[PDB]
């Protein structure tokens, strides 16, 4: 159920260019004859996408990246890859999502899986039922944190006559995917072309992702010896894997209401023109498309090289306070203080800020500072604020209404009630 | 990961006993099963195995004939029916789970052949 | 999304709020589009001795992201000492439990 | 396959090193060899798989060596725990067990 | 003022924190460390809180002893002294211009050129001219009518093996 | 989504993932029928200058 398979044949990974593969429609909309502009996660033309070979013996599954998608192609005959897997650390301490094929149909779930290394489904014979099964519980050993499962339809079905390319994402809480099937004779690597890919399904998993493998199937027909890292053969199937990233595609639509062709507004400056002009055909002339603009590199932080703390405590812990008519005032000047721990304090019932936030206050300099201080009742503090009215803000202490600065206060009947 | 056996007893000369195996804790319809089993004082002795589809049956030489082995892998349960026990039978048979080799064992299940 | 708060707290499920829930707990994007339902439960959350199961975080280095929810009992280090998983001066446990 | 141990009783202390010995009687297929461990009242326990493989768990005091017809398992400094009777086992041609080797203390 | 008196009427301690931006020495900093300052390179910079993006320079600005900070005609920040050497550094926004793309159209050839508008030849077969930096067009001696038009008296063709020239 | 116009059969082959049609103005130009999968164009009612 967890046997190894650790067959050394080292080879280097290949690397190859997506000329034009990885399109998918953003969106469940009709769209004929029209040209559209949009951004989202897609695979750039041209890209640098590893291969992955599985023949003989070969064979390349490791553990991967999945830092925002992924663009997952494969050249088949026999349906060796029947699935993947998603996840962080890939062991029972994290939740981890699955996809696999049985024949006819697809089985999905989120639990807790821990799988062993090299994983892969068996196929043996079963003497019973008179049909080569196909049990899983090689992949994973134990299912911890079971949340969700579902069943569909294959989402892989019939050198290599058939290229599927398969889409992944990881949006906020829905993993969705894009999927193509697409017949070809070319046997070295991917067919130059156009092909969009139609999304499948978009599951509600809600998690974290950031790496993934894939799973393969083997054959041991003319042969089985005991189960170890031998006695294994893999028919020629490879795969690609591209990584994506958020780019601004202008695409196109035919009578039909398919893509059949797009563009990538940042692969060159030709493409900047086509999306700037809404077209894939650019007369000739000269066009202004975009603004040249150096960034800076690092950021410079000047101030005076003083050492000192502000005063607060005399002010917040003040031994006595002033009635709100003859109100106190403290001037702050020619120090550094630190708001960020006087937000954090939890002894402050009021802390509202009006023209700035506590959390923005902490890096930005002033010339002076005043803190007024008095003592009133918890029906009055709601009058202490820009245009209010009431017997102390007329009488006793009035804000501006340009008001910029921060009101606190705490309850002191502790402090500030006598038993008379 | 646990085995609990059930059936041990006394059982007269010549008379018949069966032996069950409940188990839980993993993928039992995955795993073949074994039986064996160790007389006082002596060494372990293989009894019999169970392939995981319940297809493939083998049995030691002293036993062929007389016992048979069984299981039921939507109850998670193997079974051992043991026909005219001889008086050097009496043993502890442990149930257990092949890895081949057989990594889990069960705690075993006392069986005297006495009148 | 369900939980229980107390009643001075209620006022920072909203978007746009600040303080220990809103910054620590549970945080709502600015764009929320929704309804925030509330009601007294003293009569059922409350304990003669008082309720200790219902927790929030306390201490966390940075404020969370809209609709994220953390739930990890790491030692909170608030100096500049590692704490390796031990409790002490400046290494605050992150949960505080509710009278 | 009859597998015979040697030697019947090792008598020996904490700190020294033990070495047992499992002969067969037809060369066993694979190196499907494997030891078990166990102790008065309790279920046996594996230690070694495929001749030299140390089970999940197994302290890398045991060692498993040899190949065909003739294999030794090695503990390389006793500790009490270690004291116990030890059965090998072929699986590549039916199941067989050896007769045991006792390891008590000297 | 009694305890047993409601929350509404128990006494609160109230502070009013008011912060003035005048135009002046900002003392009351909060506890922010400063960084050593970069001159000639592009760079996001904080003078006493004041923010921005540019090259600082060397300048010849004879601020006097209590003035701090110098402005455009668009009330934009032109100099600044630095808090702690006083000397005077000029402020000038990073590089910039417009991007175009000179190109024939696609029914002949799918190779570009592009110049970057009113931009000397270093922040970016490349050509210098008055209009910004032609780079992907070779400068050609031979005159011809204008085709293209670029600017500055320059114009551009594709001819010859076919290229754009300039 | 609601909205004012006139509902007729169309020949707009919506793929079986697709639901609302859009127009080059954003607004809807067809949808499927959520109980019966048919697509139907959305005309606006007729209107003009008197
Ligand atoms: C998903 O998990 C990854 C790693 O398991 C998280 O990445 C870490 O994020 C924290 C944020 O404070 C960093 O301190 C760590 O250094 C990151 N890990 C690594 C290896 O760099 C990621 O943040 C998680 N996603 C969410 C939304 O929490
Ligand atoms: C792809 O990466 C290889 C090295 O891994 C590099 O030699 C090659 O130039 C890259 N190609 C592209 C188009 O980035
Ligand atoms: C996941 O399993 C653990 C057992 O280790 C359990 O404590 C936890 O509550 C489970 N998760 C859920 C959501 O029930
Ligand atoms: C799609 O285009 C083909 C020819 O390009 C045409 O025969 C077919 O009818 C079109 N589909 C629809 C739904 O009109
Ligand atoms: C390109 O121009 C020629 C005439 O100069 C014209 O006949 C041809 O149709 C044009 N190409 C396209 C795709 O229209
Ligand atoms: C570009 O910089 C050089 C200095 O290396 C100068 O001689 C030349 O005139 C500058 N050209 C433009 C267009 O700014
Ligand atoms: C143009 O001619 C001058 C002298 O005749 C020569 O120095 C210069 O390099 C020529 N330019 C080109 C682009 O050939």
């Amino acid at each position: 159920q967890c046997v190894n398979l650790t067959t050394r044949t080292q080879l280097p990974p290949a690397y190859t260019n997506s000329f034009t593969r990885g399109v998918y429609y953003p969106d469940k909309v009709f769209r004929s004859s029209v040209l559209h502009s949009t951004q989202d996660l897609f695979l750039p033309f041209f890209s640098n996408v590893t291969w992955f070979h599985a023949i003989h013996k070969r064979f390349d599954n490791p553990v991967l990246p999945f830092n925002d998608g992924v663009y997952f192609a494969s050249t088949e005959k026999s349906n060796i890859i029947r699935g993947w897997i998603f996840g962080t650390t890939l062991d029972s301490k994290t939740q981890s999502l699955l996809i696999v094929n049985n024949a006819t149909n697809v089985v999905i779930k989120v639990c807790e899986f821990q799988f062993c290394n090299d994983p892969f489904l068996g196929v043996y014979y079963h003497k019973n039922n008179k049909s080569w099964m196909e049990s899983e519980f090689r992949v994973y050993s134990s299912a911890n944190n079971c949340t969700f499962e579902y069943v569909s339809q294959p989402f892989l079905m019939d050198n290599f006559k058939n290229l599927r390319e398969f889409v992944f994402k990881n949006i906020d809480g829905y993993f969705k995917i894009y999927s193509k099937h697409t017949p070809i004779n070319l046997v070295r690597d991917l067919p130059q072309g156009f092909s969009a890919l139609e999304p499948l399904v978009d599951l509600p998993i809600g998690i974290n992702i950031t790496r993934f493998q894939t799973l393969l199937a083997l054959h041991r027909s003319y042969l089985t010896p005991g189960d170890s890292s031998s006695g294994w053969t893999a028919g020629a199937a490879a795969y690609y894997v591209g990584y994506l990233q958020p780019r601004t595609f202008l695409l196109k639509y035919n009578e039909n209401g398919t893509i059949t062709d797009a563009v990538d507004c940042a692969l060159d400056p030709l493409s900047e023109t086509k999306c700037t002009l809404k077209s894939f055909t650019v007369e000739k002339g000269i066009y202004q498309t975009s603004n040249f603009r150096v960034q800076p590199t690092e950021s410079i932080v000047r101030f005076p090289n003083i050492t000192n703390l502000c005063p607060f405590g005399e002010v917040f812990n003040a031994t006595r306070f002033a009635s709100v008519y003859a109100w106190n005032r403290k001037r702050i000047s020619n120090c550094v203080a630190d708001y960020s721990v006087l937000y954090n304090s939890a002894s402050f019932s009021t802390f509202k800020c009006y023209g700035v936030s506590p959390t923005k206050l902490n890096d930005l300099c002033f010339t002076n500072v005043y803190a007024d201080s008095f003592v009133i009742r918890g029906d009055e503090v709601r009058q202490i604020a820009p245009g209010q009215t009431g017997k102390i803000a007329d009488y006793n202490y009035k804000l501006p209404d340009d008001f910029t600065g921060c009101v606190i206060a705490w309850n002191s009947n502790n402090l500030d009630s006598k038993v008379g | 990961v646990q085995l609990v056996e059930s059936g041990g007893g006394v059982v007269q000369p010549g008379r018949s006993l069966r032996l069950s195996c409940a188990a839980s804790g993993f993928t039992f319809s995955s795993y073949g099963m074994h039986w064996v089993r160790q007389a006082p004082g002596k060494g372990l002795e293989w009894v019999a195995l169970i392939s995981y589809d319940g297809g493939n049956r083998y049995y030691a030489d002293s036993v062929k004939g007389r016992f048979t082995i069984s299981r039921d892998n939507s109850k998670n349960t193997l079974y051992l029916q043991m026909n005219r026990l001889r008086a050097e039978d009496t043993a502890m048979y442990y149930c257990a789970k092949d890895r081949y080799f057989m990594d889990v064992w069960g705690k075993g299940t006392t069986v005297t052949v006495s009148s | 999304d369900s939980f229980v708060i107390r009643g001075d707290e209620v006022r920072q499920i909203a978007p746009g709020q600040t303080g220990k829930i809103a910054d620590y707990n549970y945080k709502l994007p600015d764009d929320f589009t929704g309804c925030v339902i509330a009601w007294n439960s003293n009569n059922l959350d409350s304990k003669v001795g008082g309720n200790y199961n219902y927790l929030y975080r306390l201490f966390r280095k940075s404020n969370l992201k809209p609709f994220e929810r953390d739930i990890s009992t790491e030692i909170y280090q608030a100096g500049s000492t590692p704490c390796n998983g031990v409790e002490g001066f400046n290494c605050y446990f992150p949960l505080q439990s509710y009278g | 396959i009859q597998l015979t141990q040697s030697p019947g009783t090792l008598s020996l202390s904490p700190g020294e090193r033990a070495t047992l010995s499992c002969r067969a009687s037809q060369s066993i297929s694979g190196n499907y060899l494997a030891w078990y461990q166990h102790k008065p009242g309790q279920a046996p326990r594996l230690l070694i798989y495929g001749a030299s493989t140390r089970a999940t768990g197994i302290p890398d005091r045991f060692s498993g060596s040899g190949s065909g017809t003739d294999f030794t398992l090695t503990i390389s400094r006793l500790e009490p725990e270690d004291f116990a009777v030890y059965y090998c086992q072929q699986y590549g041609s039916s199941y067989t067990f050896g007769q045991g080797t006792k390891v008590e203390i000297k | 003022f009694q305890p047993t008196n409601g929350v509404g009427y128990q006494p609160y301690r109230v502070v009013v924190l008011s912060f003035e931006l005048l135009h002046a020495p900002a003392t009351v900093c909060g506890p922010k460390k400063s960084t050593n300052l970069v001159k000639n390179k592009c760079v996001n910079f904080n003078f006493n809180g004041l923010t921005g993006t540019g090259v600082l320079t060397e300048s010849n600005k004879k601020f006097l002893p209590f003035q701090q900070f110098g402005r455009d005609i668009a009330d934009t920040t032109d100099a600044v002294r630095d808090p702690q050497t006083l000397e005077i550094l000029d402020i000038t926004p990073c590089s910039f211009g417009g991007v175009s793309v000179i190109t024939p159209g696609t029914n002949t050839s799918n190779q570009v050129a592009v110049l970057y508008q009113d931009v000397n030849c270093t922040e970016v077969n490349v050509f210098q001219t008055r209009a910004g930096c032609l780079i992907g067009a070779e400068h050609v001696n031979n005159s011809y009518e204008c085709d293209i038009p670029i600017g500055a008296g320059i114009c551009a063709s594709y001819q010859t093996s076919q290229s754009i020239i300039a």
